[PDB]
């Protein structure tokens, strides 16, 4: 439904300032983080797509600032499926 | 008049983003203006001759159409561009200060300091105060866009005295080269709270 | 206010001429003024000092009585005579456009193109208005005259796209190089027909 | 608006003093405003943008108080402090022409000569207009203070054709350099006295 | 709510000396620790912003003294979608 | 708990000119002065930390044009031995 | 609120002959003296600015004349916290 | 009670503008003028301190233009016995 | 509370044998081990300030031998919202 947008992160505080840095910077919603283990964290917000464009572009900049970025995506329209398996925010 | 407010009523699109156009000229102010919203559905807010001979274009709509209106703006002022701005979020307090300047009547009965920033363009006291208004919960007070001063436009904003700072610290990053002067009183006697302008 | 209507009642002498003086100054704005009334009986229309610190002196009378009026202040002025203008003649449309900034509301159903043209002078404004508005059927819509915009002056006229073209070499030939840009819009949007300056 | 009175009433302290301030820039206006009412208790008549973008501050009270109060600010200003004026006691007929810019519209029927004088600095303007009022009888019709004419400010006194020669004489030398024209009429014709600007 | 400031430290020892150092340099509230694996551990303090400020200018100094700083970051303004989806210490 | 701070003049007109450009540069409050004679006075503002930080900062260089600054501190976080034990405004 | 004025002098008799200067030269009122110790005594006069001008600008010289001058300032409206606070003859 | 200041112009001229000059540059009274003899002319303003210390400074500057000021002085606060013996303009 | 000492080291054994050697050679308390995941682990001893010097100064000593010692720190009086907020086995 709503597109995606994901930071992930190798470290918290990177993170954290990112997920900052999307919901100031456009009208999306962090609905939370994702700890995969080895320091990686994943910040994920979730709105119409060239809102979490803007957002992710300026979460980017802002997580190479104070952490180690290491992938930036946007989804601009996720199937079904991914919503209903993985923890996206908008399980039903 | 009711163009400028934050939030929409229920039957209306939510537009959230802003895109400011100062141009050195008025002519191709025009020209600018209907080449953005022939390409791009936007909600054109102002199209106003302000002080100093310029043109002051400001423009409201969705993400994707203020931003594929300002790119057709700004190719066609290719030029007469003197600054450009396109927020995709301004912030809630920003809407009803674009209009028409607006001065401040009375402080709060808790506010410690104020800091007044001055730019040189328009687009870049739009961008700061937008800036300081994020990563900082002060209170914007009052804000004059280019009439009446030739071209400068300054705004002012009120808060706790380490807030004002860390606002003042993203203003002077934000501005950089645009900054005239910016003054952090944290102390403001009791002679001119929240009568300032007057 | 009924001083500048383009004609006069019967009870009144037919005053066709205009003379404009744009002067640096504002005190021998005034000597040029009371010069320019005491060798010969013009109407003075206005004597305002407007933006950018500059003075601008609009007379009306008959062809003979301005014509004397004028040398005698382009004589006591020359100096301080930023432009001056004289107009045998001025066009019934231009009578409205001087003492207040219009601005248009609305155009029609069926107006085609407009042009809109900025000159750095005031006497090149009215001058470019008059030629424009006397070899083409075009229609004057709005018009500043140097106040708010800092000494430089507008008009925008609307019609077929042919006879604003013709309107267009007609302003281009006589403002020459007082002209800062002028735009012939060939199809403005439905967003903004009437309703430019807002 | 009952500040800007020259007696006060009688349960009022009786405030003589008068100190301009005219700042390049508007932050440290503010600045330079509240650091004067920290320092000695003056009453602030205003704090206002005036045009070409630069900041006016008037303040009023006793000869002490206002002497300190200018001390502090010439201190916190320097920098942006374009001109400055301290009166220790300014003329009665000044008063009322600082708030708002007044034109005066009907002369009294003996009224012979007119000098109208413009001055680059509104310090000069009240400076050299308060010189003239002491060493006159001559009367104050009209005055403007830098906002419409981008910083420059005028006035116009009138009375004997002597006197206002003798006025000439102390504007000339107390401006000296500020003063960017004066014109001395030594007869304004029948169809202007009273009503120059219009 | 209060502005934040957090130290990463691979490592729980300089972690431990990083949050004393805060919560004694400044006036602070040390919310707690986030372990994002790995070794990787971000104390997170809380309070306004110039005592965060001074807070994390006196950590990162004192905390490389100890052990190895990933990042360092003050933000003097959590967005309240942090605050709500991310546990800093202020979830109502 | 609040933050302190302390402008120590030798003299006592450097010590008032000092804590009145404290309270007027600043939103602190004055708690007094400390007397150790031999002329030593210390003039003790006391508040949020960048307010006492400011506040100094602005005695200490109106001190100077006047009389003589021996000594110029702030403490953002003062230990609650040193409020209980030694006069400095916040004695419970 | 009543404008200050301070004669500090290294000895008891320079300070008497201020303080007697200062109430002789203009319309002030002597409120009192404060001894820091260490010799150093200050004459404290406080009344109009005008007045507290002129007495302390007369006080300064005639007590260069018998003692040792250390400072001498005026302030012309101090603030309220320090009349609250400090010992200057306005406490309400 | 009122503060004193006088001109004291060698020449009726001098002592004229002077006299002009401080009646008009302050908000002083000029109480009258007094003939010595020898040539020596005295203007007496009497009015508050600083309206007389600006208006005999101003008389000063206007007076030595056109004449030969002997002497200026300004008495902020003159005894009763001055004013009671003394023609100057105060007299019970 | 009590004085704090830790060592941290990539390796369960290395750990085992520092905390052996820290509580062999004082009285000390030794409260347990935190477990930061990627084969970090720290071993916290806890009693007055020479025990425990004397306690994590021989346990360095003898973890070098068997482990990668990563950081060795010593804390002579934590803060009471550390030992509030994190866990070093004196939690109220």
């Amino acid at each position: 439904a709503d597109a995606l947008g994901m930071i992930e992160v190798r470290g918290f505080v990177g993170m954290v300032e990112a997920a900052d840095a999307m919901v100031k910077a456009a009208k999306v919603e962090l609905i939370g983080y994702e700890k995969t283990g080895g320091g990686y964290v994943t910040a994920v917000v979730r709105g119409d797509v060239a809102a979490v464009k803007a957002a992710t572009e300026a979460g980017q900049r802002a997580a190479e600032r104070v952490g180690e970025v290491v992938a930036v995506h946007v989804i601009p329209r996720p199937h079904v499926n991914v919503d209903a398996a993985l923890p996206l925010g908008r399980t039903p | 008049p009711e163009r400028f407010d934050a939030t929409p009523p229920a039957g209306e699109p939510d537009r959230p983003a802003l895109g400011v156009l100062e141009l050195t000229s008025i002519a191709r102010g025009i020209t600018v203006a209907d080449a953005a919203l022939k390409r791009a559905p936007s909600l054109l807010l102002m199209s106003r001759p302000v002080s100093s001979g310029k043109h002051l274009l400001m423009m409201r709509g969705q993400v994707a159409e203020v931003e594929e209106s300002m790119i057709a703006a700004r190719e066609i002022a290719g030029g007469a561009l003197l600054d450009e701005l396109e927020l995709p979020y301004a912030h809630e307090q920003l809407w009803r200060f674009l209009d028409a300047p607006v001065v401040a009547d009375a402080w709060e009965e808790d506010t410690e300091s104020v800091i007044i920033v001055e730019t040189a363009t328009v687009c870049a006291a739009i961008d700061s105060a937008d800036a300081a208004l994020k990563t900082a919960p002060v209170v914007l007070r009052d804000m004059r866009l280019a009439i009446g001063i030739a071209g400068k436009a300054f705004f002012t904003l009120t808060g706790e005295l380490a807030d004002v700072e860390a606002a003042a610290e993203v203003v002077r990053e934000r501005c950089g080269a645009r900054l005239l002067e910016l003054a952090c009183i944290a102390r403001p006697v009791d002679e001119l709270r929240g009568r300032l302008f007057f």
